[PDB]
């Protein structure tokens, strides 16, 4: 019952991830800790459905145009972002007096299924609404970024004068055809689709001059070749030369031995070209072979590796459950443990960790009694080593902080 | 460079899965060549920087997919790339959600990691859920470094991305040039005046076999289809059981490193120098190679700076690529 | 002619594919609609999504405008600056140039057409360090007199192999052009 | 780059040109040796306005005894402003090289 | 096609103390076991190659790079030049006092670049599996550890195996190298018997390591100390500028004089 919600969460988990549900039971159901703590400190998930959505790139009416032959696909979500008039129309139509049954029944009508006349398929009226949004930005609605950039004087220079001019013939009030008007209308729709796309993806002296400025700037010489290099001139590199190898017993004796050894080995290598020193070498060959063989010297009675493969499979399943559970326990313990975090909230979390630790040891002893009393094998004492080290760090931290009282 | 480098390095590879990955400008289609050189990239990066990690996102159909999580062993990544040969590459790529998830993890991470993203990016049309300019201002303010390797074209956008996240943008001619670019991004890139210079607490667990023929041992399974582990590497912070030593402590937050791991990347700190390259005969009273005792049958003689001994071309490539030290200056 | 061409690029199934590769911004003879189409054409380049501005080689679109370092990479001159609404000011100025000056009919028409075509395609190298594709799209620019009246700094780089290319041969020359000319061409390659 | 344009030193504004700039000097060497109009063709590579002004200032500096006023004529209003500001860059370079006294009433209209 | 590169630690001081010991086993049987291993390796297949390097105290001079004996001439002439070269090397020698401990990093460097050039010599049909035997008898100096790891990682990249027969004393860096590269380590328990270990534990090539049952791998110590007090560390403090191991926490980093940011 717990929390109308959470009850679905911890539940959804317990159900799915079979390696995690198990754990959740082995810990909560086993009476070691409480369900809230476990689901509480187990935050590991994604940000959103994709950490954002897919912005309307372009051709949101012409990606899979008018044919699938608050949730939807890429096209419906991009229209929901892009044209908020269609958003408010979806607020009106769908909320009042019709449903998707009636609305899609009125969608398989002409211009979308009967192929009547609308200069293109089902994105044609969307392009007409984008052209109306462009004409609202040009006629009804205005812009925003218009100061030194998009200067009024530059706009004033264009369009010549109202009175008759040498080449006034520019916009003709006459000459409105069918195909010519359609081509002009298509251009307006495409230009505003880009403008709406810029508006949807928001979560002249302006452009040409600003990128000319980006090409300028003396950034290279602004600071330095490679910013502020912290030149790493090592002080004591001899610590690198003889590294982390411990100091071997290296006591070469007095330099009289240098002179004695130089004398003896200059006299020694004087002899050469015996041809035959192999009387001793045949002795060596009869002797070298024995070392190679297992019998005699050079064998350690090694590579034995005596194992205890008696009841493999179900004990392996037991140990999978156990190492998952104790991994989660020591995960929380050594994750909160390391820095003391000297306040009262973290110390209270450490006390809850202490309670979970003691009940974890009780559940581990119960699992060892219920498991290892079957055929008398399979030391589980590694998990007891891990939990004993948790026990030890807890008591050592307690004595350390009581010394730090 | 004798400059500070970012040596703990959570790099994070974002591959296209666009429509333009299927174009055949390379000798196989771009997906296959890119993925082959990323297999080589993961190999050489884990061969040269052991502490660091990689994560792989395929960006596909205006959405981003964390294909392989941020880990530090080449087996899982190369297994996933051998899987990802078989993909489809359909739809335009969104560089928003993938950079958002990478930012979300790489905002609160320890300040000393040079958190780096490498975007192998091909196509031209990118759909932006928010505002692209505000995303770059945010990613400029969010501590991370993003470098883009580009295919077929150069957008002033990849230049702004590279110079602001603090990265570098490059466009590809060939197989060989693209190998040179990924080899350029293997090495640890130098740090800005912004990244934290912390002191991470480290752990050095010794190897532990079965004590004395398992006389009072601690038989465990593992810690991340495992068998019965008799012995191995412990974790002194928490005293757990790890098979492979270079694993970030899964239940403590310590980083566990063997003695070679820090010594595998010491050559970045006391680096090499240049070889004085001279082709002609030129006063050579030392006819033989000081590298490997051979004659100089070609007209390229290479002489070091400090000791100024003699080296040939084979010793040049070998010293400057693999051995990373002059054999003379050791003596 | 642009009206009729972009008309018959729609009934014929072409223009959606051009949409799939880049974003069109067609021109109109409004004073404000052209400025909005130009502004979205320059915003699309900043977005990084491919754009493509198709205009008329006579109007104000190509008078004030100067080729950008990255605002126009490939100036596509459709057609030869030819009109179809000439009353008799043209015929009378040509009769004058025959009579009282000595300049032929077919000489002055070719001169006027080529000064407009190479005007709208001749400001590309705004900065010496820029790469600019400039295609001429119809066969008449190869016919010796019309090619002979392009300026010398464009005839110098007009190769006989490039003369009368196909569409796809021109596309492959464009690819090899851009790939050979997107590399680091630093100041040290110019001294 | 300190050009000798047969009478005068000329400080190339920023300091970057192709070898065609040396050829450029020869082309107007003919233009102001004899006064009488003259039609040039520099393509769009070199500073269009910058090229049309460095050498004319070199001649007027070498022998500025027959020139009262320059009337530049560019058509579009942005070009009017652009050519004035490139002339202003060249005067700022000209006064960085010299001192402070650089009398010069540039003026758009 | 295989390439054995024997490296014999010819410390004149150590073998001089060994020859004044008046034991059975002197340098003559060492270099003779080296040559019998070399002739055995050239003897096992026609295509095999051999190179024998001798690390002296101050120089890495190579030894290696009719049939009166009755051996193959390409073997008799090679044995004659190796014998005469070690007699010219070790007998007529020098004497210095500041540098008297032997080296192993330089001879391994020469071996690495020699295997590189001999792999460039190989044509496209055949390929070459290579390894480096190291016959060590002296005490390695600690002072070249910075160098020594580097050649190991070169042998990690160049896929050259490393094997080691140590004679008198154990060597942590060399068992470390034979652990990293995938080679093999062996400490001989009785010296006069040195020749055939080379013949059956170090003679067999890469496609006989997997067939033969060999002496088992000793556990390798990854001991690590500070640069401060040289004592053994289980938890250390490592800088991110100097990249150096400190044992106890200190304010001012000594290795690179770092103005340490304190929190
Ligand atoms: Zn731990
Ligand atoms: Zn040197
Ligand atoms: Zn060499
Ligand atoms: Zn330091």
């Amino acid at each position: 019952r717990k929390a109308n919600k959470e009850l679905e969460e911890k539940n959804r988990m317990l159900q799915e991830d079979p390696v995690l549900f198990q754990l959740y039971k082995d810990l909560v159901v086993s009476q070691v800790i409480s369900a809230e703590e476990f689901w509480a400190n187990r935050l590991n998930v994604n940000a959103t459905d994709s950490s954002s959505t897919s912005n309307h790139k372009q051709d949101v009416g012409i990606s899979a145009a008018f044919l699938a032959d608050n949730l939807t696909s890429d096209i419906i979500e991009s229209i929901f972002r892009t044209y908020p008039a269609v958003k408010m129309k979806y607020a009106e139509n769908v909320p009042h007096n019709m449903t998707e049954k009636e609305f899609w029944t009125r969608f398989f009508q002409s211009h979308y299924f009967h192929r009547d006349r609308l200069n293109t398929g089902s994105k044609d009226l969307f392009a007409e609404c984008a052209k109306i949004d462009e004409k609202g930005l040009k006629t009804m609605v205005s812009l925003g970024v218009k100061n030194p950039l998009l200067d009024l004087t530059a706009l004033e220079d264009k369009p010549l004068d109202e009175g008759y001019g040498i080449s006034s013939v520019p916009s003709a009030s006459n000459s409105k055809s069918i195909k010519e008007n359609s081509n002009a209308a298509i251009i307006k729709r495409f230009n505003h689709h880009s403008a709406m796309v810029l508006a949807a993806g928001l979560r002249q002296p302006a452009v040409k001059r600003a990128k000319l400025q980006e090409s300028i700037e003396y950034e290279d010489l602004g600071k330095n070749n490679s910013v502020k290099t912290i030149a790493l001139n090592l002080k004591k590199s001899d610590r690198y030369y003889h590294g982390p190898t411990p100091i071997q017993s290296l006591q070469y004796a007095t330099s009289q031995d240098i002179i004695n050894s130089f004398q003896s080995i200059r006299q020694e290598m004087e002899a050469y070209t015996p041809k035959l020193t192999q009387v001793l070498s045949s002795s060596a060959a009869s002797s070298t072979i024995t070392a190679l063989s297992p019998g005699g010297a050079l064998m350690q009675g090694g590579t034995q590796q005596a194992i205890n493969q008696m009841v493999p499979n179900d004990i392996q399943s037991e140990l999978k459950h156990l190492y998952v559970a104790v991994g989660e326990l020591l995960r929380h313990f050594w994750s909160c443990f390391p820095v003391n975090t000297p306040f009262l909230e973290e110390k209270v979390v450490k006390m809850k960790s202490n309670l979970e630790r003691f009940q974890v040891t009780k559940l581990c002893p119960f699992q060892e009694k219920i498991r290892r009393q079957y055929l008398s094998t399979n030391l589980v004492s590694h998990i007891e080593e891990m939990l004993q080290t948790a026990y030890n760090k807890l008591h050592t931290w307690q004595s350390r902080r009581l010394m730090k009282k | 460079g004798q400059v500070r480098l970012g040596m703990m390095r959570h790099l994070y590879v974002v591959v296209d899965g666009s429509r333009t990955m299927e174009d055949q400008d390379l000798k196989p289609n771009r997906l296959t060549c890119t993925l082959k050189l990323l297999e080589y990239f993961v190999e050489e990066y884990f061969d040269q920087n052991p502490i660091s990690q990689i994560g792989i996102i395929v960006t596909k159909s205006k959405r981003a997919e964390k294909l392989t999580e941020l880990s530090g062993n080449p087996r899982k990544h190369i297994t996933s790339l051998k899987k990802a040969v078989d993909m489809t590459c359909h739809g335009e790529p969104s560089l928003y959600n993938s950079l958002s998830i990478a930012m979300q993890t790489l905002k609160h991470m320890p300040g000393h990691t040079s958190r780096e993203v490498l975007i192998i990016f091909s196509s031209l049309t990118t759909c932006d859920p928010s505002n692209i300019y505000d995303l770059i201002k945010t990613l400029k303010a969010a501590k991370i470094r993003v470098s883009v390797i580009g295919l077929s074209a150069e957008v002033r956008v990849c230049t702004v991305l590279a110079r602001e996240t603090g990265g570098t943008y490059h466009v590809i001619l060939d197989e060989s040039h693209y190998k040179e670019l990924l080899t350029h991004h293997v090495s640890p890139p130098p740090a800005s005046s912004s990244s934290e210079c912390s002191l991470i607490r480290m752990g050095f667990p010794q190897h532990t076999i079965a004590s004395l023929s398992d006389q009072d041992a601690k038989p465990s399974f593992s810690m991340a289809e495992p068998g019965l582990t008799l012995g191995g590497y412990f974790c002194p912070q928490c005293r757990a059981k790890y098979c492979e030593l270079p694993v970030e402590c899964k239940i403590c937050g310590l980083t566990l490193v063997s003695a070679p791991h820090l010594a595998r990347s010491y050559h970045h700190l006391f680096p090499l120098d240049a070889f004085q390259e001279i082709p002609l005969e030129e006063y050579n009273g030392e006819r033989f190679c000081y590298g490997c005792q051979g004659e100089l049958k070609d007209q390229h003689v290479y002489v070091c700076a400090v000791c100024q001994n003699v080296f040939c071309v084979d010793c040049d490539v070998f010293v400057h690529d693999s051995l990373h030290c002059c054999p003379g200056c050791i003596h | 002619y642009m009206e009729s061409t972009v008309a018959s690029w729609y009934e014929q199934g072409i223009l959606e594919n051009i949409q799939r590769n880049k974003l069109l911004f067609i021109e109109t003879q409004d004073g404000a609609e052209t400025s909005v189409a130009l502004e979205k054409y320059q915003e699309a380049c900043e977005n990084g999504r491919g754009a493509i501005l198709l205009s008329v080689a006579r109007g104000k679109v190509s008078e004030g405008i100067d080729f950008v370092h990255h605002y126009g990479r490939a100036v596509i001159m459709f057609g030869v600056p030819y009109v179809y609404t000439q009353s008799r000011i043209l015929k009378a100025r040509l009769e004058y140039l025959r009579d009282q000056f000595q300049i032929r009919e077919n000489d002055f028409l070719t001169f006027d057409a080529m000064r407009h075509a190479a005007q709208c395609v001749g400001r590309a190298i705004r900065g010496k360090t820029d790469y600019g594709l400039m295609v001429f799209a119809d066969k008449r620019f190869a016919r010796g007199d019309k090619r002979g009246k392009l300026p010398r700094w464009i005839q110098e780089h007009l190769t006989d192999a490039n003369l009368n290319l196909t569409v796809d041969e021109g596309v492959q020359v464009a690819k090899y052009f851009l790939r050979q000319m997107a590399q680091p061409f630093h100041r040290e390659d110019q001294l | 780059m300190k050009l000798n344009v047969d009478g005068l030193l000329v400080y190339f504004p920023y300091d970057y040109i192709y070898p065609e700039q040396f050829s450029y000097m020869r082309e107007l060497k003919r233009t102001l040796d004899a006064k009488g109009h003259g039609v040039l063709e520099m393509p769009s590579g070199t500073g269009k306005t910058v090229s049309l002004l460095a050498l004319i200032m070199a001649y007027q500096r070498a022998y500025p005894l027959e020139v009262t006023k320059l009337i530049y004529c560019s058509r579009t209003v942005p070009e009017i402003e652009k050519v004035i500001e490139e002339l202003r860059k060249l005067l700022n370079f000209y006064e960085k090289q010299e001192g402070e006294k650089l009398p010069f009433l540039g003026l758009a209209l | 096609l295989n390439l054995l590169v024997i490296v014999v630690d010819a410390n004149p001081i150590w073998w001089g103390k060994q020859a004044l010991k008046e034991s059975q086993f002197t340098l003559s049987k060492c270099i003779d076991a080296v040559m019998v291993l070399g002739n055995s390796h050239l003897f096992m297949n026609r295509s095999n190659k051999l190179a024998v390097i001798a690390s002296h105290i101050q120089e890495s001079r190579f030894l290696y790079p009719g049939s009166k004996d009755g051996k193959y001439e390409l073997l008799t002439s090679a044995n004659e030049v190796i014998v005469e070269e070690i007699k010219d090397l070790m007998t007529k020698s020098d004497i210095k006092g500041q540098h008297t401990e032997t080296l192993l990093a330089g001879s391994l460097a020469k071996a690495l670049c020699y295997i590189h050039r001999m792999n460039k010599e190989v044509k496209d049909n055949q390929e070459m599996k290579s390894r480096i035997l190291v016959i060590k008898a002296a005490e390695d100096s600690a002072l070249q550890y910075m160098n020594f790891m580097n050649v190991i990682f070169a042998a990690q990249k160049q896929n050259i195996l490393i094997d080691a027969c140590v004679l008198d004393s154990d060597s942590g860096l060399l068992q470390q190298a034979c652990d990293i590269t995938g080679g093999l380590y062996l400490k001989v328990p009785q010296m006069p018997s040195l020749l055939q270990y080379l013949l059956w534990v170090f003679l067999p090539d890469q496609d006989q390591r997997s067939q033969l049952i060999l002496p088992p791998p000793v556990h390798v110590d990854y001991r690590a100390a500070c640069f401060c007090h040289r004592n053994l560390i289980e938890i250390g403090y490592v800088c991110s500028v100097c990249l150096s191991i400190f044992c106890n926490f200190s304010p001012i980093c000594t290795t690179c004089e770092t103005a340490f940011k304190i929190s």
